[PDB]
C-alpha cells in the first residue's frame, strides 16, 4: 500500500488466487495458518 | 515394519546350488523409519 | 491383540477428530497419518488440569510444515529447515 490502512480496510474478494505472490512480494516475519500452509488450493 | 525371513541351508559346495529352498519368518521389528538405503557390517 | 503397540500423544480439541482413517489436517498429513485400513481404538481425554501453565505450556511442539505427507505409523522427527517461498534459503531466513 502507498499508505497503510486500519482495521476499517476489509476489502472483499471473482478473482484467482495466487498466493506464491505474496511471498514474492516480500518475505514476512511470521507466517502462521491454521488452514495448511502452503495453500493455493477454492 | 522391518520384517526379517530367514533359513540356513546346510546342504552344493561350489556357489548359488539352483536349488530349491523356502525362507521362514523370524522377526517383524517396529521401526517405522524411511530407509531408503542401506550398508553391509563386515568383522 | 496379537502384536499391540500403544502410541501416546498430547493434541488440540479441534484435532481430536483428525485421529482417524482417512482424515487430513496438520496432524493427519503432517505429523501422524494413521493407515486407511485400521484395526485398534483411540482413546483421548482432556489434560487442560494437568498440561496447560498460566504462561503457557511450550514442550509441546506441532508439525507445521513438510514437503510431503508422511505414511501409515510414519514418524518424522527432523527439525531441518523448510522452504516456503521460491529462494533456496538456510537457517533462519526471509523465506525459511
Ligand atoms: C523416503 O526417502 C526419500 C529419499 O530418500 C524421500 O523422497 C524425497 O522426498 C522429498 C520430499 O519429501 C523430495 O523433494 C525428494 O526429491 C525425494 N527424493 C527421492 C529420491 O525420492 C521420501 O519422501 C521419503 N519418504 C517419506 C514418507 O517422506
Amino acid at each position: 500500500a502507498t499508505r497503510f490502512a486500519s482495521v476499517y480496510a476489509w476489502n472483499r474478494t471473482n478473482c484467482v488466487a495466487d498466493y506464491s505472490v505474496l511471498y514474492n512480494f516480500a518475505p514476512f516475519f511470521a507466517f502462521k495458518c491454521y488452514g495448511v500452509s502452503p495453500t493455493k488450493l477454492c | 515394519y522391518f520384517k526379517i525371513y530367514s533359513k540356513h541351508t546346510p546342504i552344493i559346495g561350489r556357489d548359488f546350488p539352483q536349488g530349491f529352498s523356502a525362507l521362514e519368518p523370524l522377526v517383524d521389528l517396529p521401526i517405522g523409519i524411511n530407509i531408503t538405503r542401506f550398508q553391509t557390517l563386515l568383522a | 491383540f496379537t502384536n499391540v503397540y500403544a502410541d501416546s500423544f498430547v493434541i488440540k480439541g479441534n484435532e481430536v477428530s483428525q485421529i482417524a482413517p482417512g482424515q487430513t489436517g496438520n496432524i493427519a498429513d503432517y505429523n501422524y497419518k494413521l493407515p486407511d485400513d485400521f484395526t485398534g481404538c483411540v482413546i483421548a481425554w482432556n489434560s487442560n488440569k494437568l498440561d496447560s501453565k498460566h504462561s503457557g505450556n511450550y514442550d509441546y511442539w506441532y508439525r507445521s510444515f513438510r514437503k510431503s505427507k508422511l505414511k501409515p505409523f510414519e514418524r518424522d522427527i527432523s527439525t531441518e529447515i523448510y522452504q516456503a517461498g521460491n529462494k533456496p534459503c538456510k537457517g533462519k531466513g526471509p523465506n525459511c
